[PDB]
RNA sequence: CCGCACAAGCGGUGGAGCAUGUGGUUUAAUUCGAUGCAACGCGAAGAACCUUACCUGGUCUUGACAUCCACGGAAGUUUUCAGAGAUGAGAAUGUGCCUUCGGGAACCGUGAGACAGGUGCUGCAUGGCUGUCGUCAGCUCGUGUUGUGAAAUGUUGGGUUAAGUCCCGCAACGAGCGCAACCCUUAUCCUUUGUUGCCAGCGGUCCGGCCGGGAACUCAAAGGAGACUGCCAGUGAUAAACUGGAGGAAGGUGGGGAUGACGUCAAGUCAUCAUGGCCCUUACGACCAGGGCUACACACGUGCUACAAUGGCGCAUACAAAGAGAAGCGACCUCGCGAGAGCAAGCGGACCUCAUAAAGUGCGUCGUAGUCCGGAUUGGAGUCUGCAACUCGACUCCAUGAAGUCGGAAUCGCUAGUAAUCGUGGAUCAGAAUGCCACGGUGAAUACGUUCCCGG
């Protein structure tokens, strides 16, 4: 029936619904292959169901916002994730040691005073 | 029809004590309250140079955090508008009633 | 071809050929050959006096080369000859539109000294 | 340049000053602070002197001048070279 | 090294503002102004009230102040005179409605605020600071302080270099957001000049938030 | 305790001729087997006339000192001290253990303090990573004061195993006059023991005989 | 790294290709964060080689590399009075590593009006076991041993 | 700074207060297209007869306490630092500091 | 033994052009301070007038600002003349309010001196504030003990930690200041409330979340819940701790902040302020105009843009966060090449607006050149702010197209969401950002290690 993953990323969000029966997504009503530009996005969005290879078998209308494309994109593949698991939850080990289940957490570091970036000194001249 | 009611303050408490005695005035008169619904609140910074005449090496940041709060009854009768206008609160919160 | 200029074109695009001519840059390159209705990367070769005859026509609207270095140098001239403040500027060489001469002015001041 | 639709720009008391000269035939070299007036056409063939900051100095106006403001003809800094 | 002003970091965790009103940017300068110029006279004329705090909250149509001291009857006279005349003055130097309150305090050893005075005055007086500050803490502990701190900087002793100093007592958290620490500052005139006083009292540390 | 008692268990035994300390002289039966062996007849007669002065002491209500570091006997000695009431030191003797005793009381203020607010509560207050580590600062100071935090102020005897090992707690004592009972080995200096009993001190059995006899005559002496 | 030694973060393989030597790669000739016009010429350098110089372009990286990945390496260093260029050998990744850059430099060495020309013969001339990056890798040997 | 720039400035603005509508509708003229161009010129002749203290552009921020013009607050109005003498001791409701 | 200390990394600086500071030089004046680390996009978060303290001149002397005294006028409003204005000289109108009528209040004008006034000197007279060592791991105390005592112990030994962190040893024990933690924020979840936010399933829909309707979710923001070496194994005194494993959104002080012990440096600031003392007072005080603070043989730091085909250019097209806004943001529409103009909705704002992110991507294009590179410089012409753009604003348009083809010695920055790149916003501010403070997009490489460098 209708299974609900949410993935965060960098700066986006991700709302994935998916139905049991076909393999076909949609994002924003767009379709992945023409939504992103590059390649490697829609690899790292196939990578979960790329992964435990029932692909053909439930079709996903996703939903994105925020960030750039990568955010995106790992978004996505989070909230995947979390439907698969939500809907199985056999394949929690599996997800898991593949390293989908992170939540990866590296975002930006804020601009720290006396520096011009976050981390980056200015190039005094110590002679 | 609404009698909407946008609260502000700057302790999320007080913000909070107000939105909870509003509604309890509405449920005194009985009205058709939408509970508190919290707003985005407001971040102010201010970096300024505390370190007097040339020093500039030394900086400080503060904030203005302004809480905001939301409330409304689609049903007003008398006894919400009196009542409603009876209500006092801390000097700190700041009111905006809309009909 | 001939363009009624000293400068000769080169056999690159039209747009960039015309902006070679002095006093023609991409702006006026371009709108001559709008007037004249002409494609773009076609180069001076391959195009007939048919076309070079209306160039030089919508150009000799405009002034160009050595007439345009006359008229650029007695406005700097009489500038001087004013003894206006910038005349002044002029005659020393130095930049007329309000820059630092204590430091880094050497595009129009030129080399270095002691 | 400032604009067009205000056009030029000039104090008024050089008006006074500029057309009681032009009605009384010449006069002296009048003397003015206001580097920022306008050179007018009418104000040709005479002379003014303007305070440069620490003194006025004379500049005789003829047309080509108009355009310009009186500033430029006194050059508020002094040089000759290190 | 430049430590951190040990009341303004605890603002919100333990330490209430001094002043509640809310406003908006259009009347904010002016009004925390007019706070200013109002906590200014009234400590002119407190001046011997011993004034400890004065808070001051701005209803939309009144201004409230209310006064932690520890001689209530000296601020009342006779049926509240001075304290309605002071109403009057601070209504219009603020142009709104005022309410006179006043929150007397009970262990005046106990604030920094009036202990720090104390200290100035008895400099003043030309009393020997050291036994002057000694005084202090003993009755600070005495009375039932967690910990105490006071320090005094400039000209000691009318002398002619400024060899600052120190005294402590007791625990002084100063990186334990979780305690109080009243630390209040003044200042004292000689006529060698000017001296610094700071004073930190830790009461204890507060468990609850800022209930 | 009757001669064949502490024979049995093994009193006699010693530390190595090599190793002994000048005053035991007195005390000691012979040597076997490069073995220093202690003489009953003196062990016997002391223990008990030292025995008397325990009971007589805990029959004015007197407050007991078990002391003892061995990691071998550490809790035989502070189950002694808990079958006659009394109190203890099982692990290391601190320096001041007895002469700074105001910096005790206030550890001992502190380890009550500990426990009682977390009675109280506040713990949820703390962090939870906050309050498991108030519970190991609990947990610490009743490693370092299980036996002494009900003592209330100076002991008023003491009872010492291996009077050399606790050679510390005995120099105490006699600087406050707080009379030493005390096993005393052929390596050990008699000195400070004003009631001394020259017997093994690391053999457990002869150790848990010590206590046991000890213990059953405090009790016998608080029942009256 | 004066207390624990840290390296760089573990990577995640390309999927273009299922190899992670080429996500290393391509991270070594990634300009300023920008991935794909980096990854683009990678992927146009190898695609020419898969039928230039036979199949199996993720291949022909290696018979390469190989020609390249130096055996010996010179750390100087005064643990015996003042700076010395030992030679001495490297774990597998490090020569992995400098043969990858020895590749991209000598890439940036001849421009040839695009960069996937540049890339894509001189990997081919690396195949071939001539050219600058094998030369670069045959003179470090050189000094090293002399 | 000296008493005379803080009275300096305070008359700066009450003069360029009482003079505030007539620079208004002189200005409207001015930039009024369709104007006689003669109106228009007499107009800005007229205005700049005005005291030049009238123009916002002379009223500079200046601390209402210290009397100093550099690091002022549009929103508190104050200097630099007596904003972190109000703020330390906690008159500047809902201040403090900032450390996201 | 530590440290982007080096090594190993990447990317710079030093070369060019420009911005910006400083020094020198010049000036009538180029106001003052700041001076190795730890001064030199520093005070200043914004010098056309103003600001501004500098010069030139024009001026005033109880005075621009304050109290007190008189004495006279309401207060004001309106206007003219002279001047560059300060200013004078007027000319009109108003002449108002409490008063128990005597006056007052209210202001303003003249005198009266008390006096006011000083960005005048002394940060070696000070306060306050700040930098610096250095977020360095220390600092010491009670008590005890040893010694006749000056003292010492603790605090040392073994370990170990980011750490005087912790265990063990240990005549010490404890504490307190530190460290840690409590705080902010970020990473998971749950609970609560769901409009202006939201749309899974809902009927209509012009097909736009739009809208009857849904409250789930995304969010919003209050509350909570979570990570502890808790678990496993292995190490090590078995101890501390350590290595790994599990589980887990998170694992070993999760990430980042804030937080600066003593004390050092007569550090810095008497031009924020405060203040000792001194020094000026018809002037070192006060007012106005114009000028200067922007000067150029120079030298030095800091930065910006570049030298190009990972590129430039045309066309097309996707994804952000964080903000701010009412003498404000300003849409829409129309005009204008454009900067803009007119018109004028909307919004004190999850609503309105600033405002469509750029790199990206797609296609074409350019062929290695001083180029379709680079854009300084100069011309011309406009615009807008503002009394006013000459000195000395920003910007648009046209034309012009320098030097520069990766920069010696030397030197700098950084261990990951960082570097490096790409844009967005804010402060100050009429106007005036390559500076500053923020926000995101994309997003690396290296670490054998501690020999050396440098500091501790
Ligand atoms: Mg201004
Ligand atoms: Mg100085
Ligand atoms: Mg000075
Ligand atoms: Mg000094
Ligand atoms: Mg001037
Ligand atoms: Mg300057
Ligand atoms: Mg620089
Ligand atoms: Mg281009
Ligand atoms: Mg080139
Ligand atoms: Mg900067
Ligand atoms: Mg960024
Ligand atoms: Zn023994």
């Amino acid at each position: 029936n209708q299974y609900y993953g949410t993935g965060r990323r960098k700066s986006s969000a991700a709302r994935v619904f998916i139905k049991p029966g076909n393999g076909k997504i949609v994002i924003n009503q767009r379709s992945l292959e023409q939504y992103f530009g590059r390649e490697t996005a829609r690899m790292v969005v196939r990578q979960p169901l790329e992964l435990v290879d029932m692909v053909e078998k439930l079709d996903l209308y996703i939903t994105v916002k925020g960030g750039g494309i990568s955010g995106q994109a790992g978004a996505i593949r989070h909230g995947i994730t979390r439907a698969l698991m939500e809907y199985d939850e056999s394949l929690r080990s599996e997800l898991r040691k593949a390293g989908f289940v992170t939540r990866d957490a590296r975002q930006v570091e804020r601009k720290k005073v006396g520096l011009r970036k976050a981390r980056r000194r200015p190039q005094f001249s110590k002679r | 029809q609404r009698i909407r009611i946008r609260l502000k303050a700057f302790d999320h408490r007080l913000i909070d004590q107000a939105t909870a005695e509003i509604v309890e005035t509405a449920k005194r008169t009985g009205a058709q309250v939408r509970g508190p619904i919290p707003l985005p609140t407001r971040k102010e910074r201010f970096t300024v140079l505390i370190s007097p005449h040339v020093n500039k090496d030394a900086r400080d940041q503060y904030e203005i955090r302004t809480h905001l709060r939301l409330v409304d009854i689609v049903e007003p009768t008398e006894k919400t508008v009196d009542a409603l206008m009876r209500l006092d609160l801390a000097a700190g919160v700041d009111v905006q009633i809309s009909l | 071809a001939r363009i009624a200029g000293i400068n000769i074109p080169d056999h690159k695009h039209a747009v960039i050929a015309l902006t070679s001519i002095y006093g023609v840059g991409k702006t006026r390159s371009k709108a001559i050959l709008a007037a004249a209705g002409i494609a773009e990367d076609v180069k001076i070769s391959e195009l007939s006096e048919g076309q070079i005859d209306t160039l030089r026509d919508e150009v000799a609207k405009f002034v160009v080369e050595g007439d345009l270095r006359r008229e650029i140098s007695m406005s700097i001239k009489r500038l001087m000859d004013l003894g206006c403040y910038r005349g002044l500027r002029h005659r020393r060489g130095l930049p007329v539109r309000g820059q630092r001469t204590k430091t880094n002015a050497r595009t129009r001041k030129g080399p270095r000294k002691p | 340049p400032r604009s067009l639709k205000k056009g030029p720009f000039i104090d008024l008391h050089l008006l006074k000053k500029v057309e009681k000269a032009v009605e009384s035939g010449d006069k002296k070299p009048l003397r003015t602070w206001s580097r920022r007036s306008t050179i007018f056409p009418n104000m040709i063939g005479l002379t003014i002197a303007v305070h440069n900051g620490r003194q006025h100095v004379p500049v005789f106006v003829t047309d080509e001048m108009v355009g310009h403001k009186l500033g430029e003809f006194a050059p508020t800094r002094t040089y000759r070279g290190h | 090294g430049q430590k951190v002003h040990p009341n303004g970091i605890r603002l919100g965790i333990v330490k209430p503002w001094n002043s509640t009103w809310f406003a908006n940017t259009k009347e904010f300068a002016d009004n925390l102004d007019s706070d200013f110029k109002v906590r200014q006279y009234l400590t002119k004329e407190l001046a011997k009230a011993s004034v400890s705090r004065i808070v001051i909250e701005r209803p939309a149509k009144s201004i409230r102040v209310t006064i932690h001291t520890a001689r209530p009857g000296i601020v009342i006279g006779k049926k509240g005179e001075d304290v309605e005349k002071l109403r009057k003055v601070v209504a219009d130097i603020a142009g709104v409605p005022a309410q006179i309150n006043i929150a007397e305090v009970r262990k005046p050893e106990l604030d920094a605020k009036l202990v720090a005075d104390s200290i100035t005055s008895q400099l003043e007086r030309r009393v020997m600071f050291r036994r002057a500050m000694k005084r202090a803490v003993q009755n600070a502990m005495r009375l039932g302080a967690k910990g105490i701190k006071v320090e005094v900087s400039g000209r000691l002793g009318g002398a002619e270099i400024a060899r600052t100093e120190w005294y402590r007592e007791g625990r002084v958290p100063l990186h334990t957001l979780r305690a109080d620490i009243d630390y209040n500052t003044s200042e004292a005139h000689t006529t060698y000049g000017v001296i610094g006083v700071k004073v930190w009292i830790f009461k204890g540390e507060i468990l609850g938030g800022m209930a | 305790v009757s001669m064949r008692d502490m024979l049995k268990a093994g009193v006699h035994f010693g530390h190595q001729t090599r190793y002994w300390n000048p005053k035991m002289k007195p005390f000691i039966f012979g040597a076997r087997n490069k073995v220093h062996i202690i003489n009953l007849e003196k062990t016997v007669p002391m223990f008990n006339e030292a025995l008397a002065e325990l009971n007589k002491i805990a029959s004015r209500k007197g407050k007991i000192l078990f002391v003892g570091t061995k990691r071998a006997a550490s809790e035989a000695v502070k189950d002694a001290a808990l079958s006659c009431d009394q109190f203890f030191v099982n692990h290391r003797w601190l320096g001041g253990m007895l002469t700074n005793w105001k910096t005790v009381r206030q550890s001992i203020k502190r380890l009550k303090d500990l426990e009682t607010q977390s009675q109280d509560g506040t713990f949820d207050k703390l962090t939870k990573k906050e309050a498991l580590m108030r519970t190991r600062e609990l947990e610490k100071l009743e490693n370092s004061l299980g036996g002494i935090k009900d003592m209330g102020g100076l002991p008023d005897a003491l009872f010492v195993i291996d009077a050399d090992h606790e050679h510390i707690a005995i120099k105490e004592a006699n600087n406050l006059g707080i009379p030493v009972f005390a096993i005393v080995d052929t390596n050990s200096d008699p000195d400070g023991v004003d009631f001394v009993i020259p017997g093994n001190d690391d053999a457990i059995r002869a150790v848990t005989l010590y206590l046991g006899a000890v213990a059953a005559t405090v009790r016998e002496g608080r029942s009256q | 790294p004066r207390r624990r030694v840290i390296g760089q973060r573990k990577i995640l393989p390309d999927p273009k290709f299922g190899s992670e030597l080429l996500a290393k790669f391509v991270n070594i000739l990634m300009v300023d964060g920008k991935k794909s016009t980096a990854e683009s010429i990678v992927y146009s350098a190898l695609e020419t080689l898969a039928q230039r110089s036979g199949k199996s372009e993720l291949e022909a990286f290696e018979v390469a590399l190989e020609n390249v990945r130096p055996t010996v390496e010179v750390k100087s260093r005064r643990v015996g009075g003042s700076t010395y260029q030992v030679p001495v050998e490297v774990r597998p990744v490090r020569r992995n590593a400098l043969a990858m850059r020895w590749i991209v430099e000598a890439a940036r060495k001849r421009g040839d009006k695009s960069m996937a020309l540049r890339l894509a013969n001189e990997l081919s001339d690396a195949a071939e076991n001539k050219g600058t990056a094998v030369k670069k890798r045959e003179d470090v040997h050189r000094m090293a041993e002399a | 700074a000296k008493q005379s720039m803080k009275a300096r400035e305070v008359k700066r603005v009450a003069l360029a207060d009482k003079y505030f509508a007539k620079r208004a509708e002189l200005k409207a003229i001015i930039s009024d297209v369709n104007a006689s161009d003669e109106d228009r010129w007499n107009a800005v002749l007229k205005l700049q007869t005005l005291p030049r203290d009238s123009s916002p552009s002379r009223q500079r921020n200046r601390c209402r306490q210290t009397g100093r013009p550099h690091g002022f607050l549009r929103k508190f109005g104050l200097s630099r630092i007596k904003v972190r003498e109000a703020a330390m001791r906690g008159e500047i409701p809902g201040l403090k500091k900032a450390s996201w």
